[PDB]
RNA sequence: AGUAGUAACAAGA
RNA sequence: CUGCUUCUGCUAU
RNA sequence: AAUUAGCAGAAG
């Protein structure tokens, strides 16, 4: 439950090889409080690793 | 004397373990024959992708002819060795 | 180990890892698995207790 | 000097990020070899938790 | 016997910097590899199982003859004779903190050698090398 | 190439030549003169030590064929190749150690106990007296050797051994495979410089790669997308 | 009862 | 129903 | 200046 509660803003989708209800928090939006927040963003992770 | 063993008997309650302690004893009556056969097993991991009944019957065919030529064993003994291996 | 060789996966007797992960990714393709289940014999007895 | 440390470190990470990361680092590579390193993520993003 | 044969010194009270360096923990003779010195010691005791001869063999043929000949009628189970090899080969360099005296002969009485902040003069025994020197 | 392999040697020397192909981290349908050149190389290595055994004395007598196995106990040769790398080097060991004799740095393909020697047989297209004498380079003095070729040619080392009814027998089984690979015209498949530079092979099924699809992060369609805005873009800023 | 502590033991994994 | 990694220590059951 | 596993303890 509280893997998912950090996540829940993300895209929602089920899966088509098992039936899973899967989350998606990555590429997601930013946060707006000091919350616990999973939505990482792609491109900065990709320019952290060019640096 | 000081440097003996304690078996952890592992026995659940209400738990007959005949077979599961009868496929673990077969694997370790496999592996101890095997380690009798070739004696590096515990130093050194052996490498090998084929069958273990081959390499440890190539090993004693080897073992008993060495030991043949060498006069360790009576060509009774070393008839009796290949006639075994020979129904293997 | 002993369960992929009865669905023909015989990669483990390669010797190496990556055709041991090569059956585990083939094994994700195969209609119905097979392999050793332990299942029990539930025997009643007499004792002496409050059941 | 910052004494710290980072809460729900397992609970907020994702596997999306680090199949990016695999896809990142081993960007020379040979393929076959960028697959086999792109798969554990793969596995971990459809992960399914026995409850007990 | 290196214990037994060394004569100790005085404890001096006063502080001690420690700097932390990868050591040998224990005195030598032959300080080899390990994967050679495990050729070396399959060489030794298991001689038919042994794989494929390389350069191992040739630069230590004095060492595997004679140990051959040392352990040549023992009834003792080979993995034991394995270790006391390998015991008596094989290097253990570990990350102590040494404060002036980092020979392996002054590293295994580390404990008693000095602290933080008292010292303890140790003259060990057996023989050292001049390159300690 | 391959049915004339698998209809004209035997199911034995099939199988040990396929072994000892894959021991070397290949395959046989990339390279099938290999599997055909191995496959005569064990079947010379066998034919050398066809039926000849000693007596209780410890002298070559070549029996007869179809008798009883139990007044035949010691064979000649030993076979050494043919059997997997760890075998064959405990073999290699084993005799040379037994019989106070040095290990050579290489695997010998047999051993003569009535010789003590460590034999190498070679089996080339042409001139014998080169692969000789380039065979003489990296093993020296170690091994005997004994050398054939499919042009009725021979090169052997100090110690001659073989007799002329099997040398007979050998190079005429090398000329009756000559006569059948350029009957069937399979020469010229054997000659030909077929090179391939091989690697590891590791194919994604076709339910890992669907799993890899849906486990993309968001703006993203499938894998092969993602793996090229990862190769391609410049994330700066 | 009690130990305890987000859930168990206080006999039948 | 006692997971993963790193370091250290002991032993070769 | 340089030098094969099993179990336990700590940390994360
Ligand atoms: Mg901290
Ligand atoms: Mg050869």
């Amino acid at each position: 439950i509280r893997t998912h509660e950090y996540s829940n803003k993300g895209k929602q989708y089920i899966s088509d090889v098992t039936g899973c209800t899967m989350v998606d928090p990555t590429n997601g939006p930013l946060p707006e409080d000091n919350e616990p927040s999973a939505y990482a963003q792609l491109d900065c992770v990709l320019e952290a690793l060019d640096r | 004397t000081h440097s003996w063993r304690t078996k952890r008997n592992r026995s659940i309650l209400n738990t007959d373990q005949r077979n599961m302690i009868l496929e673990e004893q077969c694997y370790a009556k496999c592996c101890n024959l095997f380690e009798a056969c070739f004696n590096s097993a515990s130093y050194r991991k052996p490498v090998g992708q084929h069958s273990m009944l081959e390499a440890m019957a190539h090993r004693l065919r080897m073992d008993a002819r060495l030991d043949y030529e060498s006069g360790r064993m009576s060509k009774d003994d070393f008839e009796k060795a290949m006639a075994h291996l020979g129904e293997i | 180990i002993t369960s992929f060789r009865l669905n023909d996966l015989n990669g483990a007797d390669k010797g190496g890892l990556i055709p041991f992960c090569q059956d585990i990714i083939d094994s994700l393709d195969r209609p119905e698995m097979t392999f050793f289940s332990v299942k029990n014999i539930k025997k009643k007895l007499p004792a002496k207790n409050r059941k | 000097t910052v004494t710290g440390d980072n809460t729900k470190w397992n609970e907020c990470l994702n596997p999306r990020i680090f199949l990016a990361m695999t896809e990142r680092i081993t960007r020379d590579s040979p393929i076959w070899f960028r697959d086999f390193c792109s798969i554990a993520p793969v596995l971990f993003s459809n992960k399914i938790a026995r409850l007990g | 016997m290196r214990l037994d044969n060394a004569t100790w010194g005085r404890i001096t009270f006063g502080p001690v910097e420690r700097v932390r360096k990868r050591v040998l923990l224990n005195p030598l003779t032959k300080e080899m590899p390990p994967d050679e010195a495990s050729n070396v010691i399959m060489e030794i005791l298991f001689p038919k199982e042994a794989g494929i001869p390389r350069e191992s063999t040739w630069i230590h043929r004095e060492l595997i003859k004679e140990k051959r000949e040392k352990l040549k009628g023992t009834m003792i189970t080979p993995i034991v004779l394995a270790y006391m090899l390998e015991r008596e080969l094989v290097a253990r360099r570990r990350f102590l903190p040494v404060a002036g005296a980092t020979s392996a002969e002054f590293i295994e009485m580390l404990h008693c050698l000095q602290g933080e902040n008292w010292r303890q003069i140790y003259h060990p025994g057996g023989n050292k090398l001049t390159e300690s020197r | 190439m391959d049915t004339f392999i698998t209809r004209n040697f035997q199911t034995t020397i099939i199988q040990k030549a396929k072994n000892t192909m894959a021991e070397f981290s290949e395959d046989p349908e990339l390279q099938p003169a290999m599997l055909f050149n191995i496959c005569v190389h064990l079947e010379v290595c066998y034919v050398i030590s066809d039926m000849n055994f000693l007596d209780e004395e410890g002298k070559a007598y070549t029996a007869l064929e179809g008798q009883g196995k139990e007044q035949n106990l010691r064979p000649q040769y030993e076979v050494i190749e043919g059997m997997p790398r760890t075998i064959a080097w405990m073999v290699q060991r084993s005799l040379a150690q037994e019989h106070g004799i040095e290990t050579p740095k290489y695997l010998a393909d047999l051993f003569d106990y009535k010789t003590k020697r460590f034999i190498e047989v070679g089996i080339t297209k042409g001139l014998a007296d080169d692969y000789f004498w380039k065979k003489k380079e990296k093993l020296g003095n170690s091994m005997e050797l004994m050398i054939f070729s499919y042009n009725q040619d021979y090169s052997l080392s100090n110690e001659s051994s073989l007799d002329e009814e099997g040398k007979g027998r050998v190079l005429s089984r090398l000329t009756e495979l000559q006569a059948e690979l350029s009957l069937k015209n399979l020469w010229q498949v054997l000659i030909g410089e077929e090179d391939v530079e091989k690697g590891i092979d590791f194919k994604l099924g076709q339910t890992i790669s669907r799993l890899r699809d849906i486990s993309v992060p968001a703006g993203f369609s499938n894998f092969e997308g993602m793996r090229s805005y990862i190769d391609n873009i410049d994330p700066k800023g």
